[PDB]
RNA sequence: UACCUGGUUGAUCCUGCCAGUAAUAUAUGCUUGUCUCAAAGAUUAAGCCAUGCAAGUCUAAGUGCACACGAGUGAAACUGCGAAUGGCUCAUUAAAUCAGUUAUGGUUCCUUUGAUCACUUGGAUAACUGUGGCAAUUCCAGAGCUAAUACAUGCGCCGCGUGCAUUUAUCAGUGGUGACUCUAGAUAACGCCGAUCGCGCGCGCGGCGACGGUUCAUUCGAAUGUCUGCCCUAUCAACUUUCGAUGGUAGGUCCGUCGCCUACCAUGGUGACCACGGGUGACGGGGAAUCAGGGUUCGAUUCCGGAGAGGGAGCCUGAGAAACGGCUACCACAUCCAAGGAAGGCAGCAGGCGCGCAAAUUACCCAUUUCCGACACGGAGAGGUAGUGACGAAAAAUAACAAUUUGGAAUGAGUGCAUCCCAAACCCAUGGGCGAGGACCCAUUGGAGGGCAAGUCUGGUGCCAGCAGCCGCGGUAAUUCCAGCUCCAAUAGCGUAUGCUAACGUUGCUGCAGUUAAAAAGCUCGUAGUU
RNA sequence: UUUACUUUGAAAAAAUUAGAGUGUUCAAGGCAGGGCCCCCCAUUGAAUACCCCAGCUAGGAAUAAUGGAAUAGGACCCC
RNA sequence: CCGGAGCGAAAGCGUUUGCCAAGAACGUUUUCAUUAAUCAAGAACGAAAGUCGGAGGUUCGAAGACGAUCAGAUACCGUCG
RNA sequence: UACCGAUUGAGCGGCUCAGUGAGGUCCUCGGAUCGGCGCCGAGAAGACGAUCGAACUCGGUCGUUUAGAGGAAGUAAAAGUCGUAACAAGGUUUCCGUAGGUGAACCUGCGGAAGGAUCAUUA
RNA sequence: GCAGCCAGCUUAGAACUGUCGCGGACCAGGGGAAUCCGACUGUU
RNA sequence: CAGUACGAGAGGAACCGCGGGUUCAGACAUUUGGUUCGUGCGCUUGGCUGAGGAGCCACUGGCGCGAAGCCACCAUCUGC
């Protein structure tokens, strides 16, 4: 009897042909055009996507006019136009099964910090938000698989406390100064 | 120890079924009564939920009362004669429920006449010597002659119960369970019971 | 198994508290009272989980241990009192009333201030007991015991009696019409007006219920608590009595107040 | 993702299995820089245990002359209550536990809530003072005082009355039930009615509380039954009773029903729709893993219920225990003796031995969570926290921006102070400060013939040593082995062994097969079953 | 004449799972919080599904059984 | 004659005549009126060899003897049984 | 690697026949004793009987685990000896059932089967 | 449909009872596991 | 004696003294045990005297206990 709470789940599947020489390159041309770390990743978010189809695969089976169909339906469509995964003129679950993986790829933070120039290239957008730069809404972020919402896309900006942004410069910095 | 379980039987199938669990107190037993006739012995016991229990040894009075009429004396039980169960519960002379009593008949008499103010337990040809009795058999007053006489025109109780009242003995019945509730109550036989009774043991003793 | 049980686990608890599971592992068990523990809220809950007046489980025996809280008028000091269902909570040294009625839901509600109502309660009886000489008994919803009862009193009618004298005022017969608030699960608080009433020899009885927008349902005759006679209670409601708004409904209404908010 | 690939042959199409593949969970191998969570002596041994702890408890309120401190908190002490919960383990248990269902009209209760309900007489006694026994124990003995909330004390019948709890018998019909032999009424009869306490006024009084009893309540719950549902086994087919097996009568017994038991009678009850018997690496369930669907497997394991405390058995006390962190024996085991005796149960929390492929600290504290008692105060190894921890899970380094190698620029990990955090400490997290260019502050683990992504590379070893899950590689130019470089799914994880799942339509209900590849009884009759 | 079958509701522990709601910096999770100097998710939450089988509750009468009259102790009304 | 013809549940069944009681198919505006199909448990039958008890033992012929062949035949071949 | 195996097997373990039976409860009794004060009261040790029943000494039965001289197989090795049984007309067509016999595969009889080397042989 | 009468001798069950003793004398198989030989009964 | 002499150790004596025992010898019956036809007492089977009572019979009816005697390293005493 302890107070805790053993409830916790995995974020993604090994492949069924370990060796699969088409799979191989499909995983990582991903891998440099969003800058992953392995194929860990690639698995992760691929299985949040099979998660999601999944979910609306067996709302589409259910009728129409079945209340849990029209309530579960609308609240997976809601909750893929908030994060920007999907649009809110294709807001229908029959849009869910068009989704492919770099869908999700272009909502990680990683990569919206790329699209909005703050960053140099994919990599290093990287390790500008893991050296604590990136902020959302006066909330920073150090993690790069962070995903954004509408609500807040246009919230992403530099910290008040980078270098990078308006504040103290970093620890290199202030030692070739005092050293010169 | 004693115990009333069920575990410990075998099932309806005839298969032996396997204890589940060792002897609880909730499902304890006790010895069987085995009321005899003697003087004022019972034994309290402490039961479930911090009670009391009455357990009847040995009894010799008995608060029979009477069936045909309205009468509820207390008197002095004298032996049993029959029991239905078994004949062991009368050679060892065993007070149960539901076992024939030859239990006395002066508290029955003492108010019959009373009440009655009519003869039944005389003996054929003897008169009444004591004063006390010849008090049932005065002059009254108007008011209290005229109630015995419509007492008198219903009295005529079967020959079969007549018989027992020469004898002073009444065939009684435990109609309670002594070791349980502690007391020897009954009722005395009358109608088809009385004769039921007499011809086991007329059977009996023949 | 060797006799009765002293402890409530967290998880073991009945769902209607919501409480922390990555705090304690065992639950407040209610104290032994006037109402099933299932049916019931700890006193302790309702100082320190709904009103938040209290911070832990000792700062919560410091209220009673100051003899401030009493329900029915009656201040208690045990933290873990029963406080079920139509229990007047007064409150005389802040001046709030609290009675614990349920929602829409099954929950126990932070219903304040009825003072002019508070001073009495609604209660269910349950049998009618015939004492010595011919005298008849009730027995109420929350183990109060009145006697001398009106011959018209059936086993299903509620009454009102006073915190003070505790003598029934007014009762409410049982019959199609009467305004009634479901107990006993997945009804537990939908407020609504009693239809019919099936007969069933040898079992439970089944009634219906219909609420304010036509949420007809069946339920056993041992679920109804009659609040009103016809279609008008005595106790001021929580807000939103048998509504009951579906998961689509109640959709609707947070997303239209928090954008205006 | 509703997936397959190698191997029988000179070659081919098949049957078919082996092997390959991917999760899962135990162990183990090598490796391991950060953070948040988190399993953790279940498997063989419910084997055995050194030491310590885990239930005691005092309010203004049952009893208050330790002067230790000075009326009052007082330590001891007697009375009340708890210790029957929790925890641990899964040995036992196969209609049994358990799950749904529900019956008690076939049953009782501590605490809680609400009811209701003979001017205080009696004598000891503990602590203590004092005298002692035994080697020794939570051993006690003798005497002398001193307390109880311990213990004891408006009618029937016929002159003239007035509370009851139970047990039988009889009569009549207030509130009920689907249905009472119900709750009520009446007749004859047969241990419950307060000898108690606190902070506190007026002038023979009242208004505030506790404790406690009596039958009815309520509630926390227990206990016993109805219906339905358990794996394997027919090389278990009949089974149950000269000791109840099935039923009948009466009684005993228990809170109560009952072959629960006794006695008289009947020859019954169960059974191929699988009884009975046996096995289980069987506690049941909620659930877990894997799955297109259908399924397969697992569930000792924190919740619920049950079971047990070395093996049994039998009890005390209490409302509730057949209690073992309570007793009485026997059995097994074992400790101290001065050898007379005495005292033992870690499948409680740590720890030890043993067992093993297999599993942590004799750690800190009642703050949270709550539970127990006389209770705001006191107690809790229940619990909480930390250490160990690559069970497992979620985040996430070993560069980046530049140059054609050098410039700064950005940041912890690590390393040192405050604060926060915490019952205190601790991991963090934060504020500045101290902090990387072979940014040596460096990543390994199986591999590179095919299956199956990657070298007829380099050298020697020459059917030897070895490699290889399978087919197969070595008999002096080995793409396999013995090494380098390089390369490859990789990745802070990765191999190995075993269980299990998919693969497997190779258990086929969905959904397989039986002419010749494993296979329709030689043939027909025939009940149950199935249709 | 009554069953099997289908549909509805209460019941069919919590946790877990499915799953609405919430930016624990994200996620695993948790059941808790963004913003205006004592109001503001309209006295900030809050849901639901599933829970096989059996029993229970309210319809239908297809399928498959069963069954009411043949020595009519026949169904109805009489009288 | 005797056949890729019949019959029987199969094993199996062919000289004449006689006796005995069955059977499919067909015929049918007969009759009975769902009395069925398949069938664990159970049973009839079941070539040949073999076994026990009698008769008869022609031929054949396990075994066995012997004759031939072969490096060797404990066999095929031959006589006999 | 299993099986058979005298041993009149056996370390090993469960329900039970019949004995014996601690301990407790209960009952029938007993009356050491101290409170009255020479009778009513309380009352321990202890005992008869009943009942529950551990455990022990012998047996029956079931499950389960093991020793065994010796005997007789299977499989894996090297395929060494002998002969050629089978695969082409395998040189005697193969094979089934059955029986007997034979160093060995095998031979033979009887009845089969084609999985035969004949789907066929003439009025 | 039995009432009356007559007639024995066994069997079962129960209580009680004595020193747990009772087929009280008498009468009246020790048993089990194996080997050898002869089958057996009979005969010498 | 003595853990001593002796021995590097490991080991390890002897005289006097004390207490017992083996075998044997001679006794003996207080005790324990055996025997009992003192046929002593009890009980008891079958039978017999009509029964009770009291007895007898069954080559000592049987059983329990058993005196006196005799007797046992199976009890005890003594042995220079
Ligand atoms: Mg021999
Ligand atoms: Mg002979
Ligand atoms: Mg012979
Ligand atoms: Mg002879
Ligand atoms: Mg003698
Ligand atoms: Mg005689
Ligand atoms: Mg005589
Ligand atoms: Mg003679
Ligand atoms: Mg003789
Ligand atoms: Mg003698």
């Amino acid at each position: 009897p302890v107070a805790k709470t053993w409830v916790c789940s995995k974020t993604y599947v090994t492949p069924r042909r370990p060796f699969e020489k088409s799979r191989l390159d499909q995983e990582l041309r991903l891998i440099g055009e969003y800058g992953l770390r392995n194929k860990r990743e690639v698995w992760r978010v691929k299985f949040t996507l099979a998660k999601i189809r999944k979910a609306a695969r067996e709302l589409l089976t259910l009728d129409e006019k079945d209340p849990k169909r029209l309530f579960e339906g609308n609240a997976l469509l809601r909750r893929l136009v908030r994060i920007g995964v999907l649009d809110e003129g294709k807001m229908k679950l029959d849009y869910i099964l068009g989704l492919k993986v770099e869908d999700f790829l272009e909502r990680r933070l990683q990569t919206q910090v790329f699209k909005l120039g703050l960053a140099k290239s994919i990599h290093h957008a990287r390790v500008l938000i893991r050296q604590r730069h990136i902020r959302v809404r006066k909330q920073v972020v150090n993690i790069p698989s962070f995903v954004v919402r509408l609500d807040s896309q246009k919230h992403i900006d530099f910290s008040l406390r980078s270098p990078y942004g308006g504040g103290r410069p970093g620890r290199v910095k202030r030692k070739n100064a005092k050293k010169a | 120890g004693i115990s009333r379980d069920n575990w410990h039987k075998r099932r309806r199938t005839g298969g032996k079924r396997k204890p589940v669990h060792k002897k609880r107190k909730y499902e304890l037993g006790r010895p069987a009564a085995n009321t005899k006739i003697g003087p004022r012995r019972i034994h309290t016991i402490r039961v479930r939920g911090g009670n009391k229990k009455y357990r009847a040894l040995r009894l010799d009075v008995g608060n029979f009362s009477w069936g045909s009429e309205c009468c509820t004396r207390k008197t002095r039980i004298i032996d049993v004669v029959y029991n239905a169960s078994n004949n062991e519960l009368v050679r060892t002379k065993t007070l149960v429920k539901n076992c024939v009593v030859l239990v006395d008949s002066t508290p029955y008499r003492q108010w019959y006449e009373s009440h009655y103010a009519l003869p039944l337990g005389r003996k054929k040809g003897a008169k009444l010597t004591p004063e006390e009795e010849e008090i049932l058999n005065k002059k009254r007053s108007k008011k209290v002659q005229k109630k015995f006489t419509l007492r008198r025109k219903t009295a005529k109780i079967s020959p079969l119960l007549e018989e027992q009242f020469l004898q002073g003995k009444l065939l009684a019945c435990i109609s309670s369970r002594p070791g349980q509730c502690g007391r020897a109550d009954g009722y005395v036989l009358e109608g088809k019971e009385l004769e039921f009774y007499l011809r086991k043991i007329k059977a009996k003793k023949g | 198994a060797r006799g009765p049980k002293k402890h409530l686990k967290r998880v073991a608890a009945p769902k209607h508290w919501m409480l922390d599971k990555l705090t304690g592992v065992f639950a407040p068990r209610p104290s032994t009272g006037p109402h099933k523990l299932r049916e019931c809220l700890p006193l302790i809950i309702f100082l320190r989980n709904r009103l938040k007046y209290a911070l832990t489980g000792d700062e919560v025996k410091k209220i009673c241990m100051q003899r401030f809280i009493k329900i029915d008028g009656k201040v208690r000091t045990d933290i873990t009192y029963p406080t079920g269902f139509m229990d007047v909570v007064s409150i005389e040294k802040t001046g709030e009333n609290f009675r614990l009625i349920y929602d829409v839901k099954g929950r126990f509600t932070v219903h304040r201030i009825t003072n002019e109502e508070a001073k009495y309660k609604l209660c269910k009886v349950r049998k009618i007991l015939i004492g010595t000489k011919g005298i008849p008994h009730l027995v109420t919803h929350d183990a109060r015991t009145i006697r001398y009862p009106d011959p018209l009193i059936k086993v299903n009618d509620t009454i009102r009696i006073d915190l003070d004298t505790g003598k029934i005022t007014d009762f409410i017969k049982f019959e199609t019409g009467n305004m009634c608030m479901v107990t006993g699960g997945a009804n537990l608080g939908r407020i609504g007006v009693i239809t019919n009433r099936e007969k069933h020899p040898g079992s439970f009885d089944v009634v219906h219920v219909k609420d304010s927008i036509g949420n007809s349902f069946a339920t056993r005759l041992s679920n109804i608590f009659v609040i009103g006679k016809g279609n008008k209670p005595w106790v001021s409601l929580p807000r939103g009595k048998g509504v009951r708004l579906t998961i689509a409904e109640e959709r609707d209404k947070r997303l239209a107040a928090k954008q205006s908010s």
